[PDB]
RNA sequence: CCCAUAGUAGGCCUAAAAGCAGCCACCAAUUAAGAAAGCGUUCAAGCUCAACACCUCCCAAACAUAUA
């Protein structure tokens, strides 16, 4: 599900991925949104690739990492998985996803006036 | 004569001995002419600097423009340019003495009042062109009344009595707490850390 | 340009506290 | 009386006029 | 609340007025945040608190109607902005990149093409500094700039 | 570099650490404090004297006119001994409860002007108001009896 | 716009919405600009009749309404 | 539209006080000085007389008039043809109380001039108030 | 947000300069609008304000939530 990443803040529109094809005038800065529309693997892939220790074990380590943008994982990889790791961010639920007793337990804080329009 | 009198470029009697630029005439709190004397409004210096002749013409010109002489009078507090600032000739090599006297200058330290105002005028009337004047000055300045002056001095007492910080500059510097007079000036025991160079830190307790 | 972190402030502060107690025990 | 507070209003209007010169 | 029923006929019908819960734990507070011990203890996550101050088409309610503090009205106004953009208020429409903690409007921010040197680096704003004084239960405070 | 410079000179690093350690800390209370709890008597004597003066009173919404048109209304009611009074309802709402006018407390709000009188030319005032298709007659009170506009037709007739 | 029959009951409990509407825009100020319209105001839950000359009949019971909704809705039917 | 002038009855159609200042709404100054000469005849001649004139959008003339002015009324009644210049300390005409009361009886009368005060002190306070702002001393 | 009549086109100088080309007084009417604080006109007429009535190519990767 690496199409469904979530940058915090305006990092989708501010964070810039710069590469250079070695040709002159071939400097290519591309924001995180545009690069996520090109390939929905490369943001998590560049993040991991920057985290790893800058040595020669790094690309063998990148060939151990298997990135898929959807719920679909191939069957030869599904027959290898052992543990599913917990997500590091607790996804806050929205107002459709609160149950009724969760809404009812939270108080109404303030009396609206009887004649106000909304 | 309720206007700013003409401030000359250099006094009639010259100063034939050249002077060393003793830049501690900019540094620190001013002693002379900090309070009002038959004034109500002024241009207080929140920092030190040098006034040229052209600054004095900016104040005399742009004040006597927008001024009611039947309602308002005004007095110079800072004297005429008396410090001879020299410059060597343009594009000539070092040595060969000290350069010839180029132009005269007054030193104005921080907390100095420059131009007193007075008369049948409220502060909000005189905020405008004294803020324009206070922004054309070389140092950071401010148009200050009498009650605004005692207002911000009482504010500085409130800052010095309210802070929950146990460590002030006065307790550290004068007691030589962290061996820290190796890094401090000898003036920092009397400026008490509110002056760095010619500048002034009003926000710093 | 070099700036002051929280490590440096806490370290500086605990040296100030050792210093204040040195001031106390030299006072009698 | 009436002209007392009318006088006070006219001095307040003069005050606002003398403040609104530079604006 | 009241509604404006129309069809040409236009009438106004006061319909189904709510009320606040009968026991504020801090009576003789001032804001309804201040009355309920919530001065620093809400964020954009909790939408049961934010939704009570929101017009049903997503906008804020004015400070006179809600009776909020000035401070808490800017805080709720900012948290409601930060919660519409995280998709937490889906039913406050008039009629896709996942975000959260967005200070500025997403269609208004130029990208950082030259992030500065290490001593002058242009950072990315995350969250709002109106939410500084919240209770952080970590030791490091909220990093507002990434 | 000199001790006085034109730019703010870089401090030594322990100078700067002292400046950061000795910053100002403002006090924080446990509860924020903001989250804790002549002409007027001229109008009272003047309009209170108008209360005892009039036997009959009327009122309208006299904001809907021009200046010379209010001069025409001022002269055509100057033709009578009726008086017209533009005064704030802000003080008039305690005026009514002072004068024991409980049926007149729901009367005086918005733009209004008094038509205090002892002699009714109010039928002829209606004759002036029928040529202008606005500015209705708001209810009065002759001698602690309320006049609806139907009662202005009956009494004025 | 051709006619407005503005109506309220101040002998009964007052409504300042249609009365404020009567003051600011059912005055001669808009009629100093808008000459064809003909207000008439009676006086006795309030009611505002609007006679469009062309094709409509706009009647508003503005007891619980407010003056801005009545005015901007009125002008929404003026733009039509 | 509304036009208010101070055109004297001594000269009916002068020119620059009536030519270009009327030449925007569209006028016929021959009728204006004709009817203005009717207003010259109906009252004492050789005096400034203000107008009311309301130029209709149907282009007709309605000249309404009241009393004379306050300038040549007081200064001519004090016998001053060209008045004082300072008017704070300089005086030429010393006019008694009863003279001001005698002209004030024929003063609070007009509609277009709107000096419509029911008492007398409400008008003599106004024109004694103009007598302080001019070079006339209020005797007694 | 409104809201603006009247002594008056304040006197003198000025072709007239009217609150607004300058000097001086700057009183006054209603309940209340300054002999006027900004546009504006040769001058005017018109617009607002105070006050009344509602009130060479960027350069660690990153990350706001777990107890110091
Ligand atoms: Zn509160």
């Amino acid at each position: 599900n690496t199409r469904h990443i979530a940058f915090s803040g305006n990092k989708w529109e501010q964070k810039v991925y710069s590469s250079h094809t070695g040709y002159p005038g071939g400097f290519r800065q591309v924001t995180a949104a545009q690069l996520h529309l090109r390939d929905p693997v490369a943001i998590v892939k560049l993040a991991i690739y920057g985290m790893l220790p800058k040595n020669l074990h790094r690309r063998t380590m990148m060939e151990r990492l298997h990135l898929f943008p959807d719920e679909y994982i191939p069957e030869d990889i599904l027959k290898n998985l052992v543990e599913e790791l917990p997500q590091p961010r607790k996804i806050p639920k929205r107002l459709d996803e609160y149950t009724q007793e969760e809404i009812d337990a939270f108080p109404r804080l303030w009396t609206p006036p009887e004649d106000y329009r909304l | 004569k309720p206007k700013l009198r003409f401030i000359e470029r250099a006094p009639l009697v010259p100063k034939v001995r050249r002077e060393p630029k003793n830049l501690s005439d900019i540094r620190g709190p001013s002693t002379e002419a900090t309070e009002f004397t038959e004034g109500n409004f002024a241009i207080l210096a929140l920092g030190g600097g040098y006034l040229h002749w052209g600054h004095f013409e900016m104040m005399r010109l742009t004040i006597n423009r927008s001024m009611d002489p039947k309602n308002m009078f005004a007095i110079w507090r800072v004297p005429a340019p008396f410090k001879p600032i020299t410059r060597k000739s343009v594009g000539h090599r070092m040595g060969g003495g000290k350069g010839a006297i180029d132009h005269y200058v007054t030193p104005v330290k921080a907390g100095r009042l420059v131009v007193e105002m007075g008369g049948r005028c409220e502060f909000e009337e005189v905020q405008g062109f004294l803020d324009q004047v206070a922004h054309k000055l070389p140092f950071a300045a401010k148009a200050v009344s009498r009650g605004t002056l005692e207002k911000m001095r009482k504010d500085q007492e409130e800052r010095e009595r309210n802070n929950q910080n146990p460590w002030t500059f006065e307790r550290i510097a004068t007691a030589n707490m962290l061996g820290i007079r190796k890094v401090l000036s000898p003036y920092d025991l009397t400026h008490k850390g509110k002056y760095w160079g010619k500048f002034y830190m009003p926000k710093r307790v | 340009p070099r700036f002051v972190s929280l490590r440096a402030k806490q370290n500086m502060i605990r040296r100030l506290e050792i210093e204040a107690e040195n001031h106390y025990w030299l006072s009698m | 009386s009436r002209e007392y507070w009318r006088r006070l209003r006219k001095q307040n209007i003069w005050r606002h006029n003398r403040l609104s010169k530079n604006k | 609340f009241r509604e404006v029923v129309e069809t040409t006929i236009i009438e106004g019908r006061i319909t189904a007025t709510p009320k606040e819960s009968p026991n504020p734990p801090n009576p003789s507070g001032q804001c309804p945040i201040c009355r309920w011990n919530l001065k620093h203890k809400y964020n954009y996550d909790d939408v049961l608190l934010l939704s009570q101050f929101i017009r049903p088409h997503g906008g804020m309610l004015p400070r006179k109607i809600t009776g909020l503090c000035q401070e808490e009205h800017r805080k709720i106004e900012e948290c409601v902005k930060m919660a519409h953009r995280a998709g937490l208020l889906p039913n406050h429409r008039p009629r896709q990149l996942n975000r959260y903690l967005t200070r500025w409007a997403p269609g208004s921010v130029k990208p950082i093409y030259k992030k500065g040197p290490r001593w002058n680096r242009v950072r990315m704003p995350v969250g709002s500094p109106l939410l500084r004084d919240n209770v952080c239960y970590s030791r490091t405070p909220w990093k507002l700039y990434h | 570099s000199k001790a006085v410079t034109r730019h703010r000179r870089v401090m030594h690093f322990q100078r700067q650490k002292l400046m950061a350690v000795t910053e100002y800390i403002p006090p924080k209370p446990a509860i924020h404090p903001s989250c804790l709890p002549g002409l007027i008597r001229l109008l009272r004597r003047e309009i209170a004297a108008v209360f005892q003066d009039n036997r009959m009173i009327a009122v309208c919404q006299n904001v809907a006119l021009s200046a010379e048109d209010k001069l025409l209304m001022r002269h055509q009611l100057r033709k009578h001994k009726i008086l017209m009074k533009v005064f704030p309802n802000q003080v008039l709402k305690p005026f009514l409860e002072d004068s024991k006018y409980q049926n007149l407390l729901p009367l005086f709000v918005g733009h209004n002007m008094l038509l205090v009188s002892e002699e009714p030319k109010v039928k002829e005032m209606v004759r002036i108001l029928r040529t202008v298709p606005f500015l209705p007659l708001l209810g009065g009170c002759i001698d602690d009896t309320i006049l609806s506009r139907q009662g202005f037709i009956n009494y004025s007739k | 716009v051709k006619q407005v029959r503005v109506q309220f009951c101040p002998f009964e409990k007052n409504v300042e919405s249609t009365r404020t509407f009567l003051q600011t825009v059912s005055s001669e100020k808009v009629r100093s600009t808008n000459l064809n319209c003909s207000v008439i105001a009676d006086v006795r839950e309030p009611c505002v009749d609007v006679l469009f000359g062309d094709g409509h009949r706009l009647i508003m019971r503005g007891a619980h309404l407010t003056a801005l909704e009545m005015l901007t809705a009125f002008a929404s039917h003026i733009r039509a | 539209g509304v036009i208010r002038a101070i055109v004297r009855a001594g000269l009916a159609m002068p020119g620059p006080p009536l030519g270009p200042v009327l030449g925007q709404r569209g006028v016929s100054i021959n009728q204006f000085c004709k009817e203005f000469n009717e207003r010259t005849k109906d009252i004492k001649e050789g005096i400034p007389l203000p107008t009311k004139i309301l130029v209709k959008p149907d282009r007709t003339f309605e000249i309404k008039i009241g009393q004379p002015t306050v300038s040549y009324f007081l200064k001519a009644a004090a016998g001053i043809e060209k008045g004082a210049r300072q008017t704070g300390k300089e005086v030429a005409g010393l006019v008694t109380l009863k003279h001001v009361y005698e002209i004030a009886r024929i003063k609070a009368q007009d509609e277009a001039f709107a000096l419509q005060d029911v008492p007398l002190s409400s008008v003599v306070r106004s024109i004694i108030g103009s007598a302080r702002s001019l070079g006339i001393r209020v005797v007694k």
